[PDB]
């Protein structure tokens, strides 16, 4: 998980969970990646699969 | 199975958009996302109840798979949820559609825009979506945006979210049909 290349306008919607650092589950690595930008940097990724 | 229900890959989950058939040959439509790389689907979490197995996959450039079924007792129901399914038509703007997915359920809204270009990046960039200001989550992909009881798109990917709103774009499901040589029922 690198989100180096976001943020990115669009995600596709495929379910393939991350745990974020705010114990949420992210549906996606573009999701997750794009709420990382949202976030300035701040949340990261706790762990794979669902919180 | 319906249209909108789960789909499960070795890697993921996504929803099934329309199921099809081509004589007495069935198959149903998916994103190609979710199909490419993928081999076996399963009807569960589990991978106990088998589907088939993809027979083409069309991403990026366009949005749109096919997986045959191999399962022979499962139902295969021509509509979406309990929504019969007639037939297939183009999007136009203005248009009132609905979409569901394996996540959200079912939302409405309308086409926005025809003939947009979507870029997922790293070279992932599709042509030709269909616009909507229909909103859609992780676990949606594939499932079917109709209108009425007339098959539209498959869902492909998009922004935002159900709960503040988003914008979600589809692949036309007529360009899928022709492709294969299948029709709904």
């Amino acid at each position: 998980v690198d989100c180096s290349e976001y943020p990115k306008p669009a995600c596709t919607e495929e379910y393939r969970p991350l745990c974020g650092s705010d114990n949420k589950t992210y549906g996606n690595k573009c999701n997750f990646c794009n709420a990382v930008v949202e976030s300035n940097g701040t949340l990261t990724l706790s762990h794979f699969g669902k919180c | 199975i319906s249209g909108g229900d789960a789909i499960y890959s070795s890697t993921g989950r996504c929803s099934l958009g329309f199921n099809v058939r081509s004589g007495s040959t069935y198959y149903f439509l998916t994103a190609g996302h979710c199909t490419d790389g993928a081999t076996t689907w399963w009807a569960n979490s589990a991978r106990t109840t088998v589907l088939g197995t993809t027979s083409g996959s069309s991403f990026p450039n366009n949005d749109y798979g096919i997986v045959r079924y191999t399962n022979t007792t499962i139902p295969k129901d021509g509509t979406v949820g309990g929504q019969d399914i007639t037939s297939a038509a183009n999007a136009t703007v203005g248009m009132a559609v609905t979409r569901r997915g394996s996540t959200t359920g079912t939302h409405s809204g309308s086409v926005t825009a025809l003939n947009a270009t979507v870029n997922y990046g790293g070279g992932d960039v599709v042509y030709g979506m269909i616009r909507t200001n229909v909103c859609a989550e992780p676990g949606d992909s594939g499932g079917p945006l109709y209108s009425g009881t007339r098959a539209i798109g498959l869902t492909s990917g998009g922004s935002g979210n159900c709960s503040s709103g988003g914008t979600t774009f589809f692949q036309p499901v007529t360009e899928a049909l022709s492709a294969y040589g299948v029709s709904v029922y």
